[PDB]
Formats: structure tokens, C-alpha cells, sequence
């Protein structure tokens, strides 16, 4: 199927530079113009510019000209966008989109790349089990004080998916994140069933497993 | 010369017809595209070249474009049509792509849901580690506005409170969470702490004790 897959979320210090990638598959990468559009948290879509994947020519909205640089590698059907001298205000989700050979809109969009501009340092999470207090019970896991996003939580190495609610992380005042995962389970299961929340924070190379037992 | 205007919001009863406009100088001679964006997903092209639908977009979505106003029209509105909608043109006289400012579409009439509150106390493991976190989990509420207040022995606490802004769940209701931070002595010094959640004039409280 026609598809655009963007590189993973990145974090950078103010004044640094980031380069984001956009991998296309399922069509002739050199036939359509590639666009980049930004969406800062809570904001509308903002067109940044286009690149001709075939020739390399670029055209920029006035707001983005100069400190945004679009390139491409025909080899791996990958487009690149670079932001220079980053500012805290540049924290946003960045999308590449296919459009124009004769323009019929942007029919294919990548999943978006999050670029966060911050001075905090990579920090692995401390993980804490939230023991349960009847018909159902709520047992959980606390993923505390980590940077950056994201972390992944599964239960019992993936065997447990029903009743799992993993909440969006909070960005504390400290600069660090925290997030909780809770699973609803039958009260007859406690003391009988093992509950383990698998936490993975790739940026700090941290994998942790915690047994969550009744009090 | 190059500004696209949309109403910032439109709201509509279910089953009714919604209409979202896109204003522009001679836009009727330009070629207008529309995008639908639901929360946390990437925009989707729903209408292109004024009025064509890409495959997979149902006919309830139609489009029009004449004079200085283009119109996206959504027939037989469902709650699943709630989203932001952007219009867009390529401006030939500048080779720029321009988006409209976006329209919030609200489908009125979904029913109220009080939040479920779950509250966890610090664990012994956190305490031995100088953390102690109170965790308040708030789920399944509609609509998505809420105030969270922490109490320590009936007295308000504002220090050490971190709260998320509400987010839509998969079931199209909302979630949010609040964390309180305190020292082990602060935790051990009171009879109780409370996570107090108010939603649509009603308050739901959960309380925990050492």
C-alpha cells in the first residue's frame, strides 16, 4: 500500500539542529512533490514548504524559509527535513505529506515526528507498583520521573491487554515526565494470578519488570 | 491576497447537516481541498479539487466552491464526524500552500458521564526511596472539562500537584491524571489526603490514608 513512515521522536537542546526522515513505500517516490507541515501542540496545520524528490528544488513559506532545510535520498525513498538553531517554540509534531505531480491535495501523510526542544537530560524512570485495595479491582504501575517521551508499558509480556488503561504522561514542573498504567482485574484472581508490568524506556536503555501484588 | 478564512467552530445536532465555509479572494477560481483531523491522528484528505472524494470517504462528505466562498458539507452527521477540518489551496501566484485556520466541529447531544476516580497511596518502595507519590486516575467522563483539587486533612494543597489536560479515550470519553508529591514525613503526618474531582457542577472525591 502507499505509505509514508517518519523517523522516531527526537529531543534537542535549544540552538541545536535536528534532521527528520520520511520513508515512502508503495509508489514511485520521484513522481510527486513532498511537503512538510507543522503542528505545534494545540495548533492548526501550518505549511512549511515543498521539495521535488526528483530534482531537489525547494520552496518555503515566509515563516520557515532559511532555518528549515529540505533534502532527500532517492535510495531508500526517504525525505529529510532539518531545523537549525532550534527554539523552545519549535517544539511540535512535524508531518511530511505527498502532494502534486496538477495538485490534487495531500493524499498521503506520515504518522508525524515529535520534536521537543528542551534542556533536560535523558533520565531513566523509577518504576513503582500500585497495589490494589468485591467484584473487580484496579491494580497498577507508576512510571516516575523520566526524560524524554515515550515509554512503553505492557502487562505480563503482552499476555494481558484487556482492561489495560495507560494514561497520557504528565510533564511535571521539574522538566521530567510521569505516567501511570492501570489494569482492571477480577478480585478472585488476586493471590492466584501474577501481574507484571513491562516498562521500556528506549532513550535511556532501560527495561524493568515489576510484580504488582496485593497489600 | 493569501488568507483563507474558516469559522473557528461549528456545532450541529446528530443526523443534521453541517456546513463549513472557506473564504478567500477569488477562491472560486482556485482549487480547494479539505482535511479532517481527529485528536492524535494525522490529517486525512476528505475532499479534493473542490468536490471529489478520495476512495473510502462516504458521500455524506461533499464540497463546493464558487465566488469567494468554498464549502464543505457533511450530511447525516454522526458523533464520529467530530474533528478539526482544514481547507487548503495552492496559491499559483506565489507557489505557496495555504491552510485555513481550521474549524472545530462539535456534534451536540452526547450524554454526560461522571468520571471514575481511582486513587493510589505511596507504596513502601517509594517511601524507602524518598518519593511518595499520590496517583489520581480519572477516566470515562464527558464532556472533557474538569477541576482537580488535592486536600490534606480537609485543608487544600497546591504545592507538588501535577495534573494533565483531559484527552479523548478510545471510547470517545475523556481521561486525565493528577499526581501529588510529598515527603514521607508529610505523608505520615496527616490522617488522610484527598483527590477531589469536579465535573459539570458535581464533585467526586476519593481519599487515602497511611
Amino acid at each position: 500500500q502507499v505509505q509514508l513512515v517518519q523517523s522516531g521522536a527526537e529531543v534537542k537542546k535549544p540552538g541545536a539542529s535536528v534532521k527528520v526522515s520520511c520513508k515512502a513505500s508503495g509508489y514511485t517516490f520521484t513522481g510527486y512533490y513532498m511537503h512538510w507541515v507543522r503542528q505545534a501542540p494545540g495548533q492548526g496545520l501550518e505549511w512549511m514548504g515543498w521539495i521535488n524528490p526528483n530534482s531537489g528544488g525547494t520552496n518555503y513559506a515566509q515563516k520557515f524559509q532559511g532555518w528549515v532545510t529540505m533534502t532527500r535520498d532517492t535510495s531508500i525513498s526517504t525525505a529529510y527535513m532539518e531545523l537549525s538553531r532550534l527554539r523552545s517554540d519549535d517544539t511540535a509534531v512535524y508531518y511530511c505529506a505527498r502532494g502534486g505531480l496538477y495538485y490534487y491535495g495531500m493524499d498521503v501523510w506520515g504518522q508525524g515526528t515529535t520534536v521537543t526542544v528542551s534542556s533536560a537530560s535523558t533520565k531513566g524512570p523509577s518504576v513503582f507498583p500500585l497495589a490494589p485495595s468485591g467484584g473487580t479491582a484496579a491494580l497498577g504501575c507508576l512510571v516516575k520521573d523520566y526524560f524524554p517521551e515515550p515509554v512503553t508499558v505492557s502487562w505480563n509480556s503482552g499476555a494481558l491487554t484487556s482492561g489495560v488503561h495507560t494514561f497520557p504522561a504528565v510533564l511535571q514542573s521539574s522538566g521530567l515526565y510521569s505516567l501511570s498504567s492501570v489494569v482492571t482485574v477480577p478480585s478472585s484472581s488476586l493471590g492466584t494470578q501474577t501481574y507484571i508490568c513491562n516498562v521500556n524506556h528506549k532513550p535511556s536503555n532501560t527495561k524493568v519488570d515489576k510484580r504488582v501484588e496485593p497489600k | 491576497q493569501s488568507v483563507l478564512t474558516q469559522p473557528p467552530s461549528v456545532s450541529v445536532a446528530p443526523g443534521q447537516t453541517a456546513r463549513i465555509t472557506c473564504g478567500g479572494n477569488n477562491i472560486g477560481s482556485k482549487s480547494v481541498h479539505w482535511y479532517q483531523q481527529k485528536p492524535g491522528q494525522a490529517p486525512v484528505l476528505v475532499v479534493y479539487d473542490d468536490s471529489d472524494r478520495p476512495s473510502g470517504i462516504p458521500e455524506r462528505f461533499s464540497g463546493s466552491n464558487s465566488g469567494n466562498t468554498a464549502t464543505l458539507t457533511i450530511s447525516r452527521v454522526e458523533a464520529g464526524d467530530e474533528a478539526d477540518y482544514y481547507c487548503q489551496v495552492w496559491d499559483s501566484s506565489s507557489d505557496h500552500v495555504v491552510f485555513g485556520g481550521g474549524t472545530k466541529l462539535t456534534v451536540l447531544g452526547q450524554p454526560k458521564a461522571a468520571p471514575s476516580v481511582t486513587l493510589f497511596p505511596p507504596s513502601s518502595e517509594e517511601l524507602q526511596a524518598n518519593k511518595a507519590t499520590l496517583v489520581c486516575l480519572i477516566s470515562d467522563f464527558y464532556p472533557g472539562a474538569v477541576t482537580v483539587a488535592w486536600k490534606a486533612d480537609s485543608s487544600p494543597v497546591k504545592a507538588g500537584v501535577e495534573t494533565t489536560t483531559p484527552s479523548k479515550q478510545s471510547n470517545n470519553k475523556y481521561a486525565a491524571s493528577s499526581y501529588l508529591s510529598l515527603t514521607p514525613e508529610q505523608w505520615k503526618s496527616h490522617r488522610s489526603y484527598s483527590c477531589q474531582v469536579t465535573h459539570e457542577g458535581s464533585t467526586v472525591e476519593k481519599t487515602v490514608a497511611p
